[PDB]
């Protein structure tokens, strides 16, 4: 399964 | 920034006459990722092909597997047609079948 | 043996023709069981294998969400690291990003990874720890003091060698009857004359899992390091591997030189002779 959480570069 | 594909041409299985297979063309080494990539039969574009779903290796560069169920024939000649960025004109590479 | 779990995204931007391209996969070792094509007609998360197929729909609504949010930040991403690189709206360009694990034969942790690419090139990776980031350059530097601040590396090493491990011990439990087949290599040489006097040949690995091998071309047991041409090792198409290597000798000279094997599926180096 993905990873969740999605910090923005 | 700019990386050209390697093209190999080839059966799923090794090719036998009137029997049905897939004829695979698979290309890598390449960048950026927008590519066209065409399976000929004498020189006429297939038109029920599929390709796998674009991924990459260890060094960035992308590869994608294109393929079409076909039965070989004596006289027929197949080839894959690939145009990039890095291609002066489209790349034609006729199957090899005996390698 | 080992096992790795691996997803690979890519987006690419398209000025003008609309939102970037999106492809996302999921292997379990060689063995790919999900994609995301933001050009499919779905959009959903779609299985690949048969033995993912048996998740439920609450599994499929979560990695569709959890893919989606990260097509969304990649495209947020894409006009960020325009600007750090000043470049300008009108170019394509292409973002890059694998993370996994690999785990033992007994199931425990071995390693955690995430890397990422911004046109081809390194930008920034999570160091072998899972604390650390390494930063390709200082515009790299500007995410890596953000993901510093965010407390980012933490969030993800829970994942690495925590969430990433428990799926892939999930998912080889449900693919036993595939995921840990062994194939070898089947092998054989071929020659070929190209003119009177010299002619090629060919060593031939066929039919293997998993995709890594070796073959290599000695001639009076020296390594033939140049000379040989080697092509990528390449899919069958029905989830075996295919490799060549050739070398181009003198007539009358083929039986000094051998084609050497190396696969884990091989339990002796293989030694072929023309």
């Amino acid at each position: 399964a993905l990873h969740g959480g999605w910090t923005t570069k | 920034i700019q990386r050209t594909p390697k093209i190999q041409v080839y059966s799923r299985h090794p090719a036998e006459n009137g029997k049905s297979n897939f004829l695979n063309c698979y290309v890598s080494g390449f960048h950026p990722s927008d590519i066209e990539v065409d399976l000929l039969k004498n020189g006429e574009r297939i038109e029920k092909v599929e390709h796998s779903d674009l991924s990459f290796s260890k060094d960035w560069s992308f590869y994608l597997l294109y393929y079409t169920e076909f039965t070989p024939t004596e006289k027929d000649e197949y080839a894959c047609r690939v145009n990039h960025v890095t291609l002066s004109q489209p790349k034609i590479v006729k199957w090899d079948r005996d390698m | 043996g080992s096992h790795s779990m691996r997803y690979f995204f890519t987006s690419v931007s398209r000025p003008g023709r609309g939102e970037p391209r999106f492809i996302a996969v999921g292997y379990v070792d060689d063995t790919q069981f999900v994609r995301f094509d933001s050009d499919a007609a779905s959009q959903r998360m779609e299985p690949r294998a048969p033995w993912i197929e048996q998740e439920g729909p609450e599994y499929w609504d979560q990695e569709t969400r959890n893919v989606k949010a990260q097509s969304q930040t990649d495209r947020v991403d894409l006009g960020t690291l325009r600007g750090y690189y000043n470049q300008s709206e009108a170019g394509s360009h292409t973002i890059q990003i694998m993370y996994g694990c690999d785990v033992g034969s007994d199931g425990r942790f071995l390693r955690g990874y995430r890397q990422d690419a911004y046109d081809g090139k390194d930008y920034i990776a999570l160091n072998e720890d899972l604390r650390s980031w390494t930063a390709a350059d200082m515009a790299a530097q500007i995410t890596k003091r953000k993901w510093e601040a965010a407390h980012e590396a933490e969030q993800l090493r829970a994942y690495l060698d925590g969430t990433c491990v428990e799926w892939l011990r999930r998912y080889l439990e449900n693919g036993k009857e595939t995921l840990q087949r062994t194939d070898p290599p089947k092998t054989h040489m071929t020659h070929h004359p190209i003119s009177d006097h010299e002619a090629t040949l060919r060593c031939w690995a066929l039919g293997f899992y998993p995709a890594e091998i070796t073959l290599t071309w000695q001639r009076d047991g020296e390594d033939q390091t140049q000379d040989t041409e080697l092509v990528e090792t390449r899919p069958a198409g029905d989830g075996t591997f295919q490799k060549w290597a050739a070398v181009v000798v003198p007539s009358g000279e083929e039986q000094r030189y051998t084609c050497h094997v190396q696969h884990e599926g091989l339990p002796k180096p293989l030694t072929l002779r023309w």
